[PDB]
Formats: structure tokens, C-alpha cells, sequence
């Protein structure tokens, strides 16, 4: 009888509404990313669909900036929306300082936005989870923004119905500084081991960046390699 | 735009003229300058047409409102104070006007209010381009004692000499008289002419 | 007990209200469209009604711009309304850039609008679904905007009580680059196979556009052909 | 348990509140109109009442403009109100363009207004239905605006507890371009056949307009003719 | 379960709240008025009360303007309030046009005001009913404004717990153009026949106006005549 | 189930909330006043309390202006508040007109204020009742303003748990123009007869004014006289 | 931009000219300056194009609204008062205009309203760059008695002499006539020329 | 079922919410003060706590100004808050008039503030009670402001779980003009007699002021004297 | 049935919502701090997690300013948010006065902020608790700000599921002016004794400051010492 408004704490002191949205995110297909030797990468599962759908518009991975990009998981509506804010915020950040200096305040802007919606009635939080990754004055970057505005910088993490199983893996197999291609497969394995018996990990999209270079999206054939 | 308002015993007279100018040009030889703003109150606009009229209306309406719901006219002073306030509340974006509020509540009053909102009560007050003349005649012809009719004559003798030097005033000479008994009562045109012809003036 | 406000997530993390409007759309008569060799087309079923109704004002297909047009499906009220925003947004877009450059941000504007209404209390989402199609600096375009603000670019798709059955078809029969007339009938067949036994597909409206040309509405006789 | 707020969709995807107002309209006395050879007409039933009521203020028919007029059906309060907006909107339209060019955007303004009230909480839609008719740069015009903002241009239609029965008729008897007097009676018959056994169609008001002429209200004696 | 908010229609399409206020008015003492040969009159029942009450402040009849006046019936609070708006609106009307030209838009202003409060939540309609009467550029005038904003011009009407019975009478006895004194009594009779057996119509207030003359309130002795 | 919001009429057409506040007033100690030969007076019961309370701040009677004053009865909080508005309103009135001309519009300002709070949700009316009395351009004045904004001018009236019993008296004993001292005692008697058997009317405060004179508060010894 | 408006017995005439200037330059030798603003009302713009037109529309629309819902034309004075108010409500951000409101309600009226909002009723009123001339002719040719046709001639004789000194007025001479019987009725071009040729003028 | 909103009166005419906050105050530790011969004093019980708490920040007594100070009792949060307003209001008062002339309008500002919150929904009143005391142009001052905005000037009063018992005392023992030290102990006794058997009145804080002198806080040793 | 809105007091006079958030804080891992001889320190437990998490972003301790820093405990979302306000407020304070003069009004700003959210509906308080510590014009400082806006300056205190047990200790072992290293361990012991049998106090972060010096974060090896 508490889980009805975004602004009511339970007797334990919980905000069931906010939680429920962390639940909507858990209904979205898995996706992880990890930094390595000069740069980071991102992997996203995608259970191929209607061949009538222009592949250009079904990539859980998006280029916010040339040197930064992210991936979402949850309500598709809220997905697009947040994505834009990122892209948009990116710019403002880029114009008041001459360049997207710290990828952090890009994620801040997004976190602060998402957070708000979890404190006022008349609104409902975003049922999305975003993983940002890129290169800034500092170097490889990886953050994961949840529905409640919570942000944490990783070396490797994931979102989606898999997350747990994918982190369970990395959390006992991941070894930093791997040479792109090696880190790529490790994650591929990690990702693999999150599916359910019988399922065959289809072709997942992947993108990377490396100190001094712009991102790049592995094309379905350079990807068909680690299969 | 010559007008005036004199007090007396249980009576108040207010007489204007009615010409609207624009330099060496005369738009109308007959406009309105004297209005009854309430059962026992009158008012004489003088200066900028627009503003003046808008005021009259803003007024007539407000006095009436009060009167209608309170069942008693509004004190001649409170009327001038109200106007005072309205004029000052925008003294920087004023009214190119200059009005006179005359009437009888408990006693015969006469107020001169300026574009600033400063309203001062006096014996007589002449607003208008030809008032220096009316103030000339009056400072050598007005007397507190005067009869209800001697007044109606004095007022005329003034605006009639005023009309002889002030290129801006002319036309007929509307006059009215507030008596605690008969209240606001404007005189008939003919009756005014009667007064004229006897004195010795033309127009 | 959750399906009462547009801003309350269920324990599974669902927004039943928003869904319910995707349900209002499902009560509207079928309509699809597909791009082909230089251009796209649109087909809309219409169960002929009162001959007292000026046919001019019963066309689920609308010309937003000369080079772009769309079709709706759902609450008629919300239908008209959205349509205008499209037309209107079209212009603004057209005036700040000198021409409707990317048909995309026309659909964005509309998607962003519809999305909003699915996040604030005191409001209710549009029970409409729009399929946009036309020609831009890029070429043939086809998007389908749902009640929640979700947009996807297709090569062929549909909305309405049919959708599923019409996509079930195309999703196993559609073959790109068909010469207008050929693509026209394929869709006609697809459309046909969405009705219920006994029903006779009456005269459906159809319009098309082709690289370098303005749209055109097939007149009831040029249509009476593919019957 | 859904039919309580103007902003809540049912599990089927319905807006019961909005419907309920289409129900308030159905409690108002019938009224139709149809265009013909150069111009349109309007007929409204009126069950004569207290002779103490100045007939001038009980005419379901109103002259919005000299060349346009309308009729309502439903809550009398909302009736007057909307009427004004029409009259008012008319003007603005008339002053920004020099003349009421398209009678359509007069009906748009009204439709858009009425629509709004069916999407925000804290408000309730108008329980009125308006039929507009007149002459514009195009010619005879007839539109019918419902509580939800829905507008459609007809050749003949109606509103009120009758509507269905009156349209049932026209929908199988109406034949365009009739010479005023002929169209007048046809509608009279149609209208008649909407009453209930025993009832005697009293004197109904009627008005018309014809390309190049201002409207005109048939006086109770010129009407007493088609009885 | 519908009769709780001013903005919720019932399944029949009724606004029970608004009605309930037409019910509050029905708890106020009867009062009618009718125009005749050059002018109109008004009669109001008043069951004499505490002699400690200054009669000046218990007259259901009020002089809005010298040439116009009205009478209310219902919640005393809302009574005074509305009365002022009339008086006030009167003025504004009188100042923008130089004189209260059409008594109508005085009643419009009041109707439009009262109407509003029957369409937004957070507010409640006025439980009052006003009967206006006076002389304008046109002549004798009589309107009756109900809680919902509904206005109608009469030749004779009434408000209050009596209304029906008083109109029942006039609606079968009233004959226009009666010479003041005659119309005065007819109404007196009409008014009389609305009471309940045993009750003795005490001294009711009455006022009139006649083309070219200001109103006038019959004093308790000139009234004690028609007893 | 209606008596919950200030804006909901009951099926009878009642506003139970507003009433309930007329009930809060009924919990306040009695107090009356009556005009006489040139001026009015006011009497207020006060069941003497803690001698630790500075008598200056426990006088239900307050000097709004030198020539006007009032008394309240109900929620003490709302008591003070309203009092100020009176005092405050007094001034504005006094400054725009040069003097508090009609004591009436002082009471209007207060009535209008109090009324408002009985028509909007989100607010609650004042649980206070005020009796104003003084001298204006007209003369002796006495008004009684209730929670709903209702104002009436008397010759004698009262508020408080007594009112009825105190008016029951005056309403059959009061005789105007009494010489101050005489009117003083009559009210004293009236007041007395409102208590309950056993109770001994302690020292009640009293104040008066008389044409051309400022008010004056009878000191506890000049009062101890009429005991 | 010469225009005028004279009253008579149960009738009102309003005649303008139609030239739009810009110094020693003439943009159009034929524009509109006389419009019917209501069933029994007319109006003559004069001064700044834009403003003027916008007013006409702001007007025609409002008179019509009233008329449509109230079923009775609006008093010629209330029309001038309405215009009055509108003009003063923004007297500091005025309308480089000067209009005339003529028509018949219960009596034939004619109002001259300025950029201030001050509207004054008169017998005749000439707004425009060539009005000093029209005011010259009229002060030596107008007579209350005059016939419905003697009027239509007088008006013309004026704007025709005006066109002889005012470098700003020219073109045809649009004239109209409001009769309680025939309401607003503009005269046909040919009919106007008839009048001209007889007098002895050219253009 | 009434005690739920700050704006709903009960059938008796009570505002249970507002009361409930007068209840929150009753959960705060006792504290009184009384004026005497040229000045006033204040005493506050404090059940000594953690020696880890800087005593500077646990004094229920606060110096609003040099010549005025107050003490609270209730919700600690609301406590601090109100305190500031006093301090703040003090200043504004002090700056518009050149000096804190009447300590009264300092208490007014605070009363008016606290009052508001007991009349609008969407808010909740302060669960605090403040006792002000000091010296102004008039002299010794003592006021006690309750949650509802009610203010009264005393010679001696108190707030807190004790109040009643502490006033019960003073109300039958207090004798004005006592020489500081004497008044000090009297209150000490009064305070004492409010505890419960077994409890030992620990060291309570005390402060005073005297015509022409600034306040002064008795230090724990000058206090340990009256023990 | 009261514990549902932030603005409703219970019959005892409690604000269960606000409490419930003091409950959310109690779900956060323990953390204390204490001042000593010239300066203060802070200790925070942290149950080491995923080695994939950049340690830089999991420090419950944050440097608001060089000379001030704080620690939180509760909802992680609200955690970050408040932290910023501190940092932000810090600055404004620092810029209007040329330097962060009193660390107090930094905590005020934060307390006042947090307080607000516990008095208006439509919002929900922060489920966080902050412990501030640093050096100002005065010297060592330590405050603890709770969800309700309550602030108190200590010599030693703590927040988190431990608090009680950690204060229970200090409240009977802490002895001021200890030489950094000594105070460090005492707290370490205190902290230790708050865990549950079996648990092994892992490596907790610690930072300090000392009159005239900037803060400093003990690195994991200088910390591994007091283990």
C-alpha cells in the first residue's frame, strides 16, 4: 500500500516505486563494456528481429560524441529520450568549456536529471539504465547510470536481464589492460554465459575507442569473428 | 479650454467653455468640458482631450458604484483624494489633464487637482489656458456673500473676458449649479444667453 | 490497482496505462506502407461509410508536406491533433533550416511530444499511432511512431487491428526495390490477409512518392485496379 | 473503476469519461442540416415551451457570422459558452486574414478547444455537439464537432437524441443538389421519422444560405408550410 | 459515486455536482418579475424576520444600476458576491462604451463567470440564481441566470422554492402589456399561489422601471395595497 | 461522505464544510452590541483566567480604528489574523479616500476575504465571526460577518455559544435610542440570560462610541457597576 | 489624405479621397480610405497606413460581433467611445492615425477621434492633410437645412478644392451616405463624376 | 476520518491536524520564563546527554537579538527553522525602523508565518512552540507563540510536557516584581514540581535581561547555585 | 493510515514519513569522526566489493572543500545529490564572503535544504545522513545533519546501521585532545565493536585535518596499520 507513489517511504524506509523501475530496466536485453589498454569497448546482445527493420535504428549503442558513447536497457521510450539528453548535454558541456573535458559531468547531467524524477509526485522515473564509455582528458572511461540517478565508474560492468550473471563472470575472470581483441572475446564469453540453455548467442554489436582515436563500430563481419 | 469653480453659501457653481484647439487651428467650436460626475458633484476637464474623457468615465463609474451600493454620495474631498491618488500612482506616465471637482456633501467644496495628483481645496479655481484672466476678474469681483444668481453672473463675466484674450477658449458657456436642495443642475442655453446680452458681450 | 495512473510502475516494472493506449490504437483500422525503388507508398483500409460524408475528410492518410505524409490509427480526436503537430512541426523545421532536410527530426518532434504525455500525472497519452513516409536529403523514408514516443525506421510496417497479421506477411514475403506497381499489390495482398473470413477488402486509399517527385494519391479508379 | 477521470484509459483502451459526455449530447433535442444546390440549410426540433420565454433566446441555431451559423445539442451551459468561442474565433480569423476565408479553421479553433478538455485532469469536456454550416471561398460547408474535438465535413448529418434515426434516413434517401425547398422537406421527413409514436413534430426552426447570399431564418409561418 | 466532483460526468452524461447547486438555489425564497407596457417589474417574497435587522440589508432585490436591477435565490454568501460582480461588471461595461448599452452583456459577464466554476476541479459553482431586469437601448429586459451559466430572456419568470408553481401560473394567466398596477397584482396572485396551505403571503418587496424612467422601489405602504 | 471538501455540495445542496466552521465559531464565548441614541456599544463575556496573562492581550474587543471596533468568536488563530485584515483594510480604505468614509466597505473587504476561502479547494475558511461597530459619515453602525462572508447590518445582534439565547432576548426586549447607560444594562441582562444555571456572569468588557466622539473602553470598575 | 463627415436631418455623409504619399512621392493614386464598419456606421482613416487599416479590421470585427449576438447595431457614440478607449490605452505607443466615426442610431452622429483617444462629436469634421481647406469651404457653405443631395455636393466641392492645394490628397472622391432608411450606401463612381463635371472640376 | 488534512473541520468544528501538532510540542522538554522588576528571565530543563555533544549546540534558549531571546519545544527540525525566521525577521524589523522597536511585531512575523501553514493543503504546520522574552521601547516582554499562530503576552508562562504543572504552580505562587534572584528560584521550584517522582532536576539553563542591559546566560556554576 | 504523507501528523503528533527516512539512513554502512588536538578525523566502514569498481568512486568520504569534508549514509542516489549541494553551497558561501568563514552555515544551507522536503506534499525527504568535519576561523568542526534538517555539533559522533553501538562506545571511552594517531585507533576500536560476531572489519577509509593544514586521506597502507 506504499508502492503507489514515487514519494512515499515504506516502514523499512524503501521507495518501492523507484525500485520497480530498476525492474523495468531488468526487462531489457543484456549489455556490458570494459576499458583495457588505452580505451574501452562495449558489447550488446540483440535477438535479431524483423528484416523489415532498418538495422540503423535498433542499436542499443549510440554515439553521444565522437569520443564517447553509451548503451541503454529498459523502456524503449525512455531509452531514446535519455539518449538525447546525453547528446544534448554533451554539447552544452562542449560549448561552455571548448571541449567535452571530463566525460564525468556528462554523466552527472544525466544522473541529476534521472534522479529528480524520483523525488516529486506528478512524475515517474525513467525505466532506463545507461552505460557510458569513452575518452577524456583523463583517458578510458566507463560509468553506469541507473534509474535513481546513481552513477559509478567501472573498469567493467553491465546492464540488462543478464547483468548479474555477466558481472558474476567478469568479477572472477576480468583482468585489466587486455589488448582490445582479447578483452573483446572475454566479454563475449561473459555475455554468452548469461543466456539460458538452448539459446545461441546471435550477432551482438560492439564498439570501441582507444587513447587518441575516435570510436568505431565493429561491422557484423568483424564481429562474426568472435562467434 | 477655460473653466472655473466658485463656492458660496450652500452652493457651488462650475462653468466652462467648449473649444478644442490644435495650434492656430480649431477642430471643434463645440465640445464638452463640464460634466456631472455624481448626484451632488461635478467636474471640469481641461488640457488633453483623450486623457480627460477617460478620466471622467473612470470617475462617473466609480462614484456611481459607491453610491449604488452604499446609498450615499461620496464626500467631495474623498472624490478629490481618489482622483489625487489615481493621478500620482502614475505621475511619470501622467495625464495631460487638469481637473476641478466641485460639489456639496455637508458643505460646498471645490478642488483643483493637477497631473501630479496634488488636490488642494480653495474658494475658487480656474483651470485652463484662459484661467489667468478668470483669476484676474475674480481677484476683483468675487465675494463670499454673493447670491446664487450673482454667482452665475460672475462666472460668466469671467469666461467671457477670458474668451477675449485666450485664443484657445471659445464657443458657448456651459454653467451648472449644485445646491444641497436641487443637486447638480445645468442651466439651459437660452438662460445663459439672457445673462450675456444683458452684460454687453457677443458670441 | 496499478493500472490507474500514467506514472505508476507495476511490481514487474510495467506502465499499464501507457500500454492501454497502445490498446486504443489497436482498435483502429489497419494501414501499412513500404519503400521500394526510389520512394515509398502507403495503404490504408477504410470500411466505406455514410455517403453523406465528404470523402475529403475521412482519409487516414495525410499530406504533412508535399514530400512527406503520414497515416494514423486509434482515437480519432487524438488523431487530428497529432497530425497538425506534424504539419506544424514540419514548417518550423522547414523555416529554421530552409527546407525539411531530414524527415527524421519531423518524427522526432512528434515522438518527443507523444512521449512526454506518458510521464506526468494530470495528463493522458495519445491513443494514436502514426506511420510517416516521404523523401528527404537521404531518400525514401518510413517511420512508425507509437503512443509512448517510440520511433523506428522501416522498409515496411503497419499499424492497426491488423498490424501483426500484415507484418506477419511482409516479414516473409516482402522483397525490396519492387517497381511501385508491384510493391503496391504485394501490400494489397498483405493487407487483404489481415481481414476475417467473409470480409471483402473494399477500396483502400493509397499514395506514393519517388525520388525527385511529389507525393500522389491514387484515385479510387486507379486503385479499383489492384482489387 | 476507470470511468472516473478524463485521463485514464480502460483495459480495452477506452476513455469512458469522454464517452459519457458524448452521452450528455445525446440528451439534447435532434437537429440536422444539409448542403444542396449552392448553399446549405439547418433544421432543429424544438418542443415548444413556456410562452413566458422570449423566443429570441431559445434558438438552437445561431448566426456565428452572416455567412456561417451553427447548432448545438447537450448541456445548455456549455452550449452558450462554445457558441461564443465560435463567434469570437470567427472574428480573430476574420481580422488576421481580412475575411473568414475557410470556414474550416473556424471549426478547427473550436475542435482544438474542445479536444484539449479531454486530456487534462482538473478539467471536464464540454457536453455539447456543434453543427456548423455556411459559405466560404470554397462554397457550401457543413461540419459536425463532437465533445472530443472530432470534426468531419458532411453533405448531410445531425446531432441529438435523434441523430442515428435521422442519419439512418438521409443515409438512404438524401440526394444532393436539391432545390432548397425540396431539400428542406426531405430533411423535414427525415427529422419527423426520429420521433416516437404519438409525438407530433411541432414547429422546428430552419435557416439557409446560398452562394453569394447571407443566411436567412425561415419565420414560423414560412416554416408552418412544410408541416 | 460520481456526484463528488464538479468535473465528472455520470454514465448517463450528467454533472450531478452542478445539479446539486441548482438544488441549493431551490432552498431560497421565491421571486419573479415580468415586463409589461414599457418596463418591467420584480416581486420577492420575504418571510419577515427579527425586528433587530435593519431592513435596508435584507432586500433580495438590488439596484445594479439606476436602469437595471436583479434578485437572487440560494446561498446567501454567494448571493452577495455575485451581486457585486454584476454591479462591478456593469461599470466596466458602462465605461468602455460610455453607457450600459445592452443589459445583455451585463448578464453575459455574470453568466460566463458562474459558468467557469462548473468546469474546473478545485472550485465549486455558486449556489445562486439571479433574475435581471431593466431598460436598455432596446427597452424592457428580463433574464434569469442559473448556477451553470445558463441565461434566457423572458417576458416573465421566477426563481426559488416556488418557481415551478409561479411559472405554472404565469404560463397560463400572464398576458403582456398590462398597465404596471395590473401586472403587479397578477404576479402577486401568481406568487401567492406558490405558498403552502395556511401560510399568509406577508409583505413582499417590489420594484419597477419604465421606458425613460429610473427604477423605483414600492415602499411597504404602496405595497400593503395589493395585499 | 460529502462533508470532506470545501467545494462539494451535498445532494440537498449543502456545503457541510462551510457549516462546520460556523460550528467552530459556536465554540467561542458570547458577545453582542447594539446602537442607540447616537452611537453603539459592544459587550463581551470573558470567563476570567490565569492572572499570569496580561489582560491587555485577552480582549475579544479590538479597536480597528478610533471610530470603529469589532469583536470575534471562534478559532483564536483565525481570530487575530482577520482582526489585522480589518485594521489593515481600514487603512487602505482610509488612504485612498482620505478618511474611513463608509464603515461598510471595511466590512465588505473582510467579508469578501472570508468568502473566498469557502469556494476553493486547498484552503479552509476562517472559523471566526466578527461583529463590527462604529461611526461613519452616516452614523452608528453594526455589522456581523460570519465564516462564509455573509454580512448584515443590525441595531443589535451577537455571536458565540450564546447568540441565539442573546438574540432571543433582544428580539423581544430591545427598544432603540436608549441612553447609553440604559442600553448598556439591557444587553447586560440579555447577555446574562444566555449562561447556564449556576454560572455567575463575571466581569465582561464593554466599549462604546457616540456621534462625534472616539470609542472608549469601560474600565473594570465602571463595568463592575452594572453587575 | 483628405476626408470629411457631415451630419443632417436623418442622414450622414462621409467622403474621402484616395492617395497614399511618401513626401514628394506618390505610391498609389488609388487606395481605400472610406469603409463601412457596420450596418449603419462608417469610418474614415487618415494618416499612417498600417495602423489605420489594423484599426478598421480591429473595428469591423468588434462591431459585427456585438451586432451578431445582440441583434442590434451599436450606438454611434459607444463606437467612438470604444475607439476612444483603445487609442488611449496605449497613448504613449499610439497610432499615427486620425479617424472619423459617422452613422445613425437614433440620430445622425459624427465623431472625430485623435491619437489620444479623445473623441468629440460635432456637426462636421475634416481629418487629413487637406482638411484645413475642407474646413475653409464648409465654414462658408454648410447649412443644417441642406438636402440629402445638396450634401453629397457640398462634400465634393470641398475635397475638390482641397485637392487643389494639398499636395497629399488626390485620386477619385469616394462618398457614401447613411440614411436610417437605406443604411450605409456608397455612391457609384459614375454618379460622382456626374456631380464633378457639372460643378466645373477636372480629375 | 477528519484528522487527515490540515484544511478539514470536524462535525464539532475542530481542526484535529493543527491540534495534533500542539501535541508534538507536548513531547518537548519543559521551559518557562517570567518578567520581574525591570526585565525578564527564562528557564529550560535539559536532561543532560552524550558528553560528545558540544554543549554550545543544545540550548533550547537562543539569542534572537542582544535584547531579545526565545525558547522552543517540539520537533527539533522545525525548532531550528523557526528560530532563524525570528532572528531574520528581527533584522528586517530592525533595519526598516532603525531598531527593534516593539518586540511584538517580531512575534507577529513569526505567528503569522506559523499560522499560514495551518490553512493550506500541501503543507503541514510547525510542531514547535516558542517563548519570546526581552526588552523594547516599552520594557520587559514575554510572549508564547503556539503552532497555530496564537500569541499571548504573559508575566509568566511555559511550554513543554510540563507547561500545565508549571503554570498550575505559578498560577498560585507567582508574585510580580521579584528581585531577579528571587524570581529565578521561584521558577526553579515551579519547574521542579513538574517532573515525575524519582527524577532529579538536573542543571537547567537560564538567561535574563534588565531594563538598559543586554541579556546574559547564567553559566553552569552560577546555576548550580539554585540547585 | 497516517504514515502515508510527509505532511500528516499522527494522533501522538508524529511524522512517520520523516522517521521512515531516518530508517533508510540506518540501512547504510557505519561511519564516525571526532575532533582532537587541533583538527578532526573521519572513519568509514566499507565492505570491499567488485574489483571492477574504480575505488575512486566508492568513498563515503568526500572533500567538499580543501579544509572541510563529509560522509553520508543511506540512499546512494540522494547521497550524491546532497554531497553536491554541500560542495556548491560551499562555493557561494566562499564567494560572497571571500572564504568559507564558518563551516556552520555550510551545514545550515544543507540542513535548511533537507528540512524543506519534510513539510511539503508532492515531495519526499532525502534518505541520507551527513557528517561534516573540517577547519574554520574557529577551528576543528564536526556536525551531523539528519534527513529532517536537524544539525548538531559534536566532538565525536556517527551515522549508519552502527551509530548507536559506535556512540555507545565513544560515549564511555572517548577522551578529547588525543594525538591524531591515538584518536584514530580509538575510533577504529569503537567502529570495530559495532559489527556482528564473525565479521572482520575490513579496510576502512580515513581522513583528517589539523589547524593550518589541508585534509589528507590515509592511503590503504597507512590504514592497513591500525588493523
Amino acid at each position: 500500500a506504499y508502492d503507489r507513489a514515487i514519494t512515499v517511504f515504506s516502514p523499512d524506509g524503501r521507495l518501492f516505486q523507484v525500485e520497480y523501475a530498476r525492474e523495468a530496466v531488468k526487462k531489457g536485453s543484456t549489455a556490458l563494456g570494459m576499458k583495457f589498454a588505452n580505451g574501452v569497448l562495449l558489447i550488446s546482445d540483440k535477438k535479431v528481429r524483423s528484416r523489415l527493420i532498418e538495422q540503423n535504428s535498433i542499436e542499443k549503442i549510440q554515439l553521444i560524441d565522437d569520443y564517447v558513447a553509451a548503451v541503454t536497457s529498459g523502456l524503449v521510450a525512455d531509452a531514446r529520450v535519455l539518449v538525447d539528453f546525453a547528446r544534448i548535454s554533451a554539447q552544452q558541456e562542449k560549448v561552455t568549456y571548448g571541449s567535452l573535458v571530463n566525460i564525468e559531468n556528462l554523466v552527472k547531467r544525466v544522473a541529476d536529471q534521472m534522479q529528480q524524477y524520483t523525488q516529486y509526485g506528478g512524475v515517474r522515473p525513467y525505466g532506463v539504465s545507461l552505460i557510458f564509455a569513452g575518452i577524456d582528458q583523463i583517458g578510458p572511461r566507463l560509468f553506469d547510470c541507473d534509474p535513481a540517478g546513481t552513477i559509478n565508474e567501472y573498469k567493467a560492468t553491465a546492464i540488462g536481464s543478464g547483468k548479474d550473471a555477466v558481472v558474476s563472470f567478469l568479477e572472477r575472470e576480468y583482468k585489466e589492460n587486455l589488448p582490445e581483441k582479447e578483452a573483446v572475446t572475454l566479454g563475449i564469453k561473459a555475455l554468452k554465459s548469461s543466456l539460458e540453455e538452448g539459446e545461441e548467442l546471435k550477432a551482438p554489436e560492439i564498439a570501441s575507442i582507444t587513447v587518441g582515436n575516435k570510436y568505431r563500430i565493429y561491422d557484423q563481419e568483424e564481429v562474426k569473428k568472435f562467434l | 479650454t477655460t473653466t472655473v469653480g466658485i463656492t458660496l453659501k450652500d452652493a457651488v457653481i462650475m462653468a466652462t467653455e467648449r473649444r478644442v484647439t490644435m495650434e492656430n487651428f480649431i477642430m471643434h467650436k463645440n465640445g464638452k468640458k463640464l460634466f456631472q460626475i455624481d448626484t451632488y458633484t461635478g467636474m471640469t476637464i481641461a488640457g488633453l482631450v483623450g486623457d480627460a474623457q477617460v478620466l471622467v468615465r473612470y470617475m462617473k463609474a466609480e462614484l456611481e458604484l459607491y453610491r449604488l451600493q452604499r446609498r450615499v454620495n461620496m464626500p467631495i474631498e474623498a472624490v478629490a483624494t481618489l482622483l489625487s491618488n489615481m493621478l500620482n500612482q502614475v505621475k511619470y506616465m501622467p495625464y495631460m489633464v487638469q481637473l476641478l471637482v466641485g460639489g456639496i456633501d455637508t458643505a460646498p467644496h471645490v478642488f483643483s487637482i493637477d497631473a501630479a495628483g496634488g488636490s488642494v481645496e480653495d474658494i475658487y479655481a480656474s483651470t485652463g489656458s484662459g484661467s489667468p484672466f478668470v483669476y484676474g476678474v475674480l481677484e476683483s469681483q468675487y465675494s463670499e456673500k454673493m447670491t446664487v444668481d450673482e454667482g452665475v453672473d460672475l462666472v460668466i463675466r469671467a469666461i467671457s473676458a477670458a474668451k477675449q484674450r485666450d485664443s484657445a477658449s471659445g464657443g458657448m458657456i456651459d454653467v451648472a449649479v449644485i445646491t444641497r436642495k436641487d443637486g447638480y443642475v445645468q442651466l439651459p442655453t437660452d438662460q445663459i444667453e439672457s445673462r450675456i446680452r444683458k452684460l454687453g458681450l457677443i458670441l
